[PDB]
């Protein structure tokens, strides 16, 4: 079968803190 | 999960494939390294999804959350 | 290892990364995974 | 760090106890181990 994966597989790409920016 | 030379991460979420936004908070990351060529599972119904590079712009919350990309 | 000066500018070293500045209580929400704090030009903002 | 083991390694008689690999079709990443000992083909007749 078979599915659309809308906005699913984000992940934090690392392990720094970021905060109100468009890394 | 990924693996880059060797090094095999997961990353995890409990939601309670619907839309919206939900990041993978890292749980657990193996640092030995198999060179994998197949996937399998135990025990239902459940879903796949492979990845690519793919670019992306993430927009961090003011909370530090991964609220919205693109 | 040394104790913790807050409200002051001092010569810090967390897990080996040097700087100077003054350290203070954030209320910043890192999650367990996180480290570190970063800024537009990769400046270390924040630390546990 | 590299440091010269004559002082026990070595001994009299031929110590081929430490192997090498010799040939390979192709190159390496970095950082990835061969633990095959099968044959290496240089034509195009099969060994098997």
């Amino acid at each position: 079968a078979y599915t659309n994966s809308f906005t699913r597989g984000v992940y934090y790409p690392d392990k720094v803190f970021r905060s109100s920016v468009l890394h | 999960f990924k693996n880059i030379d060797g090094y095999f991460k997961i990353y995890s979420k409990h939601t309670p494939l619907p839309q919206g936004f939900s990041a993978l908070e890292p749980l657990v990351d193996l640092p030995i390294g198999i060179n994998i060529t197949r996937f399998q599972t135990l025990l239902a119904a459940y879903y796949v999804g492979y990845l690519q590079p793919r670019t992306f712009l993430l927009k961090y919350n003011e909370n530090g959350t991964i609220t919205d990309a693109v | 290892s040394t104790n913790l000066v807050k409200n002051k500018c001092v010569n810090f070293n967390f897990n080996g990364l040097t700087g100077t500045g003054v350290l203070t209580e954030s209320n910043k929400k890192f999650l367990p995974f996180q480290q570190f704090g970063r800024d537009i030009a990769d400046t270390t903002d924040a630390v546990r | 760090i590299a440091w010269n083991s004559n002082n026990l390694d070595s001994k009299v008689g031929g110590n081929y106890n430490y192997l090498y690999r010799l040939f390979r079709k192709s190159n390496l990443k970095p950082f990835e181990r061969d633990i095959s000992t099968e044959i290496y083909q240089a034509g195009s007749t099969p060994c098997n």
